């Protein structure tokens, strides 16, 4: 399928002493593969993933370089913005930046992003087209006539096209025994009485990957959307995803509701539907 | 720009009484990105827990895991314990294994 890879970076200033809190990770699509903390004792990018563990000693060294110049940039960055908002240097502020590129199934470039924030709100970010800058409000407009004179775009793009995508290749090809294998839900439903005459159904995905799904609900097939909850699709802790829905139905009206379950890994979506015998 | 964490605590496996396991709390959707979170076990703080490197979402809001290993049983309670600007107590879910 379609593929993506992705740089998140997190800087936190410390106004009461010292540098800021500086977190930098990197994934292939929803795997975690290297990262950087500043509070870590090895001062090193390190890897997170079996896969790029073959990566040589070059390779740590030129990533461990890079990823301490960024949090140079934020250290300073954080420095310029609050200048630009007028605030105090007794409070805390937080820079993000998250940057990447997809690939199609045939793994050609797709698109390219990189996005910055401040204090949790959009700041800047380079368009769709790669080449012009968005910028939120009046200080990130005089960002954006300063990265126009510097050609920060130009060099930004040549990157996303260039060797972001191919070493997302070079990724998906050394990582394939699990980057290209996919999960489909181990799924189930469970029956949890609420009273002498009504009970809640819950429909549940377990264990699988990418992270994207859809859980949807019909009462004799149309789409049910009264009387159900949905939760937030969340991390196993071992690589894999989890994800439940759940309907409030009439006891002994069950066979009516049927959960419908679609994911990359299963070649026809999943129907689902509560056995009288728990 | 402050918003509240949501709070899932949940076990990796399908929990079974006198099965070892692992215990989650997965708090998402907060701004900015200090917060407390504790599990406990029949109220009180489990000591070797561990979490994973802070990242965050399309609207910059954080995400983090909290996890340790467990072994659920008839007689224990469990639970996760949050604590973040924007709460004016710490707020404990309690671990339900049907959710
Ligand atoms: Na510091």
């Amino acid at each position: 399928g379609s593929h993506s890879m992705r740089y998140f970076f997190t800087s936190v200033s410390r106004p009461g002493r010292g540098e800021p809190r500086f977190i930098a990770v990197g994934y292939v699509d929803d795997t975690q593969f290297v990262r950087f903390d500043s509070d870590a004792a090895s001062q090193r990018m390190e890897p997170r993933a079996p896969w790029i563990e073959q990566e040589g000693p070059e390779y740590w060294d030129g990533e461990t370089r890079k990823v301490k110049a960024h949090s140079q940039t934020h250290r300073v960055d954080l420095g310029t913005l609050r200048g630009y908002y007028n605030q105090s240097e007794a409070g805390s502020h937080t820079v993000q930046r998250m940057y990447g590129c997809d690939v199609g199934s045939d793994w050609r470039f797709l698109r390219g992003y990189h996005q910055y924030a401040y204090d949790g709100k959009d700041y800047i970010a380079l368009k769709e087209d790669l080449r012009s800058w968005t910028a939120a409000d009046m200080a990130a407009q005089t960002t954006k006539h300063k990265w126009e004179a510097a050609h920060v775009a130009e060099q930004l793009r040549a990157y996303l096209e260039g060797t972001c995508v191919e070493w997302l290749r070079r990724y998906l090809e050394n990582g394939k025994e699990t980057l290209q294998r996919t999960d489909a839900p181990k799924t189930h439903m469970t029956h949890h009485a609420v009273s002498d005459h009504e009970a809640t159904l819950r429909c549940w995905a377990l264990s699988f990957y990418p992270a994207e799904i859809t859980l949807t609900w019909q009462r004799d097939g149309e789409d049910q959307t009264q009387d159900t909850e949905l939760v937030e699709t969340r991390p196993a802790g071992d690589g894999t995803f989890q994800k439940w829905v759940a309907v409030v139905v009439p006891s002994g009206q069950e066979q009516r509701y049927t959960c419908h379950v679609q994911h990359e890994g299963l070649p026809k979506p999943l129907t689902l539907r509560w056995e009288p015998s728990s | 720009i402050q918003r509240t964490p949501k709070i899932q605590v949940y076990s990796r496996h399908p929990a079974e009484n006198g099965k070892s396991n692992f215990l989650n709390c997965y708090v998402s959707g907060f701004h900015p990105s200090d917060i407390e979170v504790d599990l406990l076990k029949n109220g009180e703080r489990i000591e070797k827990v561990e979490h994973s490197d802070l990242s965050f979402s399309k609207d910059w809001s954080f995400y983090l895991l909290y996890y340790t290993e467990f072994t659920p049983t008839e007689k224990d309670e469990y639970a996760c314990r949050v604590n973040h600007v924007t709460l004016s107590q710490p707020k404990i879910v309690k671990w339900d294994r049907d959710m």
